[PDB]
């Protein structure tokens, strides 16, 4: 659902908007993730998977 | 298995990012759930079972 | 990269509304208000003949390429159309929905 | 406008029938450039008349450098006077040259998209890799570069004699977008 | 109310931009200060009381990444803007910053272009931590910026006002050893090293297809 | 097609009566009733593997995927012409992929493609020129920088009025076209400083430094732009106030000759200087060269003293030959290994 950034409560298509249109009532997943890119580790926030 | 394949490079090794390959996988995870409740079959591995 | 196209409306002696073509609209989709019977296609359809050829990059014979396909109302008892709309999918094609 | 077209820069090599060794002319010479791992033959660099000697290891040689023709041929010989120190026989044959390279200054903005979309048929350009208009003439088989300052370069062209009659036939298509 | 820079209004969400623009410019001067500072696990066993010179089941493999996680837990943690990534056309292209000549160094440049005619290979070490392409390039720039400064030194063709004989030694000064038979003695010595392991090499050869052969024998 | 007595060649399927007959209007003969519905191995592998290629990247820069199908295509007769060979498979399809973006005319600008494989754009456009020669594709469309904008408003989270931020843009948009600002300069630049202009006309939302994230081009080459804008020609009715309906052209001047003021019958054939003229100059003696003779040139040769002087600092710098000799000497030890 909602972000950890701007901290709204969503950003969506109505579902009867969808309905009509043949598309998939959804809302996205988000995930935080830490990592060793090179020199050091960084975080990164919010990532989309799906 | 998207990993190994490029850090089997000698000269990429150091500054090399590995988020920007994660929007190719992204839409497994969608298209497997979308098909899961379209057509009423499911597809277990750990069961394996239909 | 050939589209799909609503051109209808043909005519005949004097007059553009042959039996068949009392309720096809000026924009191809059937206008709404009107009955409509057996026959009387009410969505003028036409795709191009060149489906699966290989893309010649020039830019050569393109102008008369539609072989006609539209959608005919069967049933046994005259109806009427309630409303149409037309709109966008997920990936961008033209949708069009048509209520009887 | 009688201008008249300049131009920068020639190729011309020939065969050297004689065989090289790379250890006895770069090692006492005065140009001496010689990193093997780098590159595999020499560069000599006299900057009188101002052009450069690049040679190889088989004994092949080819000039660049020079703006005039003959420019180009007295040091042609010249630089086979070094090779004249070692005892070496310096069989030079067929002073053939394969690129001269022009540029000209026209001196007044143009539009380029116009041709782009009228003669789009043979040549075309993209603005995001290089801000200029690459333009191609199969009559001489040549290519060029223009730009939208007026200045237009022109390379590719074996004989010198080809840049010339080019270089006026492209001036109608040029002339043809005044921006109306 | 001039285009650049107006403070006028809402402006949602400004801070992240604002802190990244701070930091990539004290990102640039830490480079600089690099440029300052550059010019200048057997196997193991116990004894037991019940079994003896036992040796430790675990100990006969190895894990491979607790060595590597030791230093990824000692290495600084950041928390990632996802503005200060941004990337343009100058991205991931070879090329950097020259450090720009000065002067002094000219005396240095002058001189080794004095000695020789153009000679790229031997000139680059001089200046130790600069490489031979830029160095190439600083030949090309002056041909337009002094002209006629260059065009002194083909014309002196004669050794120069002599105060070249301290660098003639300088030079010479670092790791002092006669190169042109220090090369040639240990290379000597690389082809006796390599003369004596072909000779352990056809011994090892002779003696197995003797032994092999008492083999065919029984 | 052609009836049996009178020939027709107009034949019409009647279906009121659920037979679905073939008949021809002028004598009324059936055609026909009962009508009768119907309920190299390598080769095939390495574009199955070049599938999912296009499959792959097509999901990460989200494109429509009636580009895709379309663009392989593109790969699969190229493949014949023998441009895949030798040159990097990860490059060959970001090129071919991107030729289907144009001829579709989407928002999709190259460098997005370097940017997820880690590479230098100037690469990836590399192999684009050298291909678009070899296939000759003669017809392709400008990149019109109008598309790029109102894709560039849904990323850059202004205020729920974005139908108004964009109007005003594109009429910017085309008064930045009559203009001559961009005519060999970047379509990402100055689509990119548009967008700028008519942001800070009613938000502040424009830092310098968001619309780079999402234009992707550096901040100090956009100040240029508002500069180039500026004292071209009646840019200063606009820049404080006047509502922004002017319809004018004012004066053409692209800054490309301005640098150059700042520096500051046809013709006959045989009237320039020839080429042959030159090559008689100096006789042609493939033997002889001692007529083109010098003093300076002829004084060019090394110093005698200082040759095992210099080549004591010639062989103190190299170690190339050295690592090549015992490899050389590896070259016969290997010969009874
Ligand atoms: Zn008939």
């Amino acid at each position: 659902g909602k972000k950890s950034s701007s901290s709204t409560k969503d950003y969506l298509t109505p579902p009867h908007e969808c309905r009509l249109r043949d598309m998939t009532y959804s809302a996205p997943i988000y995930v935080d993730i830490e990592y060793t890119r090179g020199r050091n580790i960084i975080m990164h926030k919010d990532v989309e998977i799906g | 298995l998207s990993i190994d394949k490029v850090l089997k490079k000698p000269n990429r090794a150091m500054e090399y990012d590995a988020l920007l390959s994660i929007n190719v996988h992204s839409n497994n995870i969608t298209s497997g759930l979308n098909r899961a409740i379209s057509t009423g079959n499911w597809s277990l591995k750990r069961f394996k079972m239909e | 990269h050939t589209q799909d196209i609503i051109g209808g409306m043909r005519v005949d002696e004097n007059g553009d509304p042959i039996w068949q073509h009392q309720s096809l609209g000026p924009d191809g989709l059937g206008e709404v208000g009107m009955k409509v019977q057996s026959g009387q296609i009410y969505i003028n359809k036409s795709v191009p003949t060149n489906s699966a050829d290989a893309p010649n990059p020039n830019n050569v014979n393109v102008q008369t390429q539609y072989r006609e396909a539209p959608v005919i109302y069967r049933g046994p008892e005259p109806s009427h159309i309630d409303q149409v709309m037309m709109s966008v999918s997920d990936n961008d094609q033209a949708l069009i929905k048509v209520l009887l | 406008s009688g201008i008249v077209p300049t131009l920068q820069n020639i190729v011309a090599t020939v065969t050297l029938g004689c065989r090289l060794d790379l250890k006895t002319v770069a090692l006492h010479a005065r140009n001496a450039e010689y990193n093997p791992k780098r590159f595999a033959a020499v560069i000599m660099r006299i900057r009188e008349p101002k052009t450069t000697a690049l040679i190889f290891a088989s004994g092949k040689m080819v000039v660049t450098g020079a703006k005039s023709e003959d420019d180009s041929k007295l040091a042609s010989r010249k630089y086979a006077r070094i090779i004249q120190k070692i005892g070496f026989a310096a069989k030079f044959t067929d002073f053939k040259i394969q690129n001269i390279v022009g540029s000209c200054d026209v001196k007044f903005p143009i539009r380029l998209e116009g041709l782009a979309f009228s003669h789009g048929t043979f040549s075309s350009y993209e603005p995001e890799l290089f801000p200029g208009l690459i333009y191609r003439m199969v009559k001489p088989k040549i290519v060029l570069l223009i730009f939208v300052s007026g200045k237009i370069v022109l390379t590719g062209a074996k004989q010198r004699e080809e840049i010339y009659q080019a270089f006026e036939a492209i001036y109608p298509v040029l002339s043809e977008f005044r921006k109306m | 109310c001039k285009p650049n820079f107006p403070i006028g209004q809402i402006s949602e969400n400004f801070e992240k931009s604002k802190m990244a623009k701070k930091a990539k410019l004290e990102k640039r001067r830490h480079l600089r200060e690099l440029r300052m500072r550059a010019r200048q696990t057997a196997i193991q066993l116990k004894l037991n009381p019940d079994g003896t010179m036992a040796i430790d089941e675990e100990t006969m493999v190895v894990d491979r990444h607790k060595n590597a996680s030791i230093e990824n837990e000692y290495k600084e943690k950041v928390d990632e803007n996802p503005f200060a990534n941004l990337y343009n056309y100058g991205s991931y292209g070879r090329g950097s910053y020259t450090d720009p000549w000065t002067v002094e160094e000219m005396i240095k440049f002058y001189k080794a272009l004095s000695m020789w005619g153009t000679d790229f290979n031997l000139i680059s070490q001089l200046y130790p931590y600069r490489s031979r392409k830029q160095v190439k390039a600083k030949f090309v720039n002056e041909e337009k910026k002094r002209p006629i400064l260059i065009e002194l030194a083909l014309r002196s063709k004669l050794p120069p006002n002599f105060d070249e004989y301290c660098c003639e030694i300088k030079k010479n000064i670092g790791t002092v050893a006669d190169f042109n038979e220090k090369l040639i003695e240990l290379q000597n010595e690389h082809k006796h090293h390599m003369k004596e392991i072909e000779e352990a090499k056809n011994t090892a050869k002779e003696e197995d297809q003797t032994a092999q052969r008492l083999n065919d024998a029984n | 097609p052609v009836c049996k007595n009178c020939h027709g060649t107009e034949f019409e399927r009647d279906l009121s009566n659920a037979n679905n007959d073939l008949v021809c209007k002028a004598c009324g003969v059936v055609s026909e009733d009962n009508p009768i519905v119907s309920e190299l191995e390598s080769r095939e592998a390495t574009l199955n593997n070049a599938r999912r290629k296009l499959r792959a990247v097509s999901y990460a820069l989200h494109i429509p995927e009636y580009i895709t199908d379309a663009a392989f295509q593109w790969y699969k007769l190229a493949l014949a012409n023998n441009f895949v060979q030798g040159r990097r498979s990860q490059n060959v399809i970001a090129s071919c992929l991107y030729v289907a973006c144009r001829k579709e005319k989407t928002h999709h600008m190259l460098i997005d493609f370097s940017s997820r494989l880690q590479v230098s754009v100037y690469s990836i456009g590399a192999t684009f020129l050298k291909m678009v020669k070899k296939l000759h594709i003669t017809e392709l469309p400008l990149a019109d920088p109008s598309l790029f904008i109102q894709h560039f408003a849904e990323k850059l989270d202004l205020a729920d009025k974005k139908i108004k931020v964009v109007k005003d843009a594109v009429k910017l948009a085309q008064r930045m076209s009559k203009d001559w600002m961009f005519e060999g300069r970047r379509p990402a630049g100055i689509a990119g400083a548009c967008i700028l202009l008519a942001c800070r006309m009613n938000n502040l939302r424009r830092t310098h430094t968001e619309i780079v994230a999402v234009s992707h081009v550096a901040e100090e080459t956009l100040q240029q732009r508002l500069n180039e804008f500026k004292n071209t020609k009646a840019a200063k009715l606009s820049v404080q106030k006047f509502r922004e309906n002017d319809v004018e052209d004012g004066e053409a001047r692209p800054p490309s000759f301005v640098k150059n003021r700042k520096k500051e019958c046809p013709r006959n054939l045989h009237l320039l200087p020839t080429t042959d003229t030159y090559l008689s100059k100096v006789s042609d003696d493939p033997d002889n060269l001692e007529d083109v003779d010098d003093e300076e040139l002829n004084a060019h040769l090394l110093n005698e003293e200082a040759s095992k002087l210099k080549e004591r600092i010639w062989i103190g710098l190299n170690a190339d030959f050295l690592l090549e000799q015992e490899s050389k000497r590896l070259k016969q030890e290997a010969d009874i290994a």
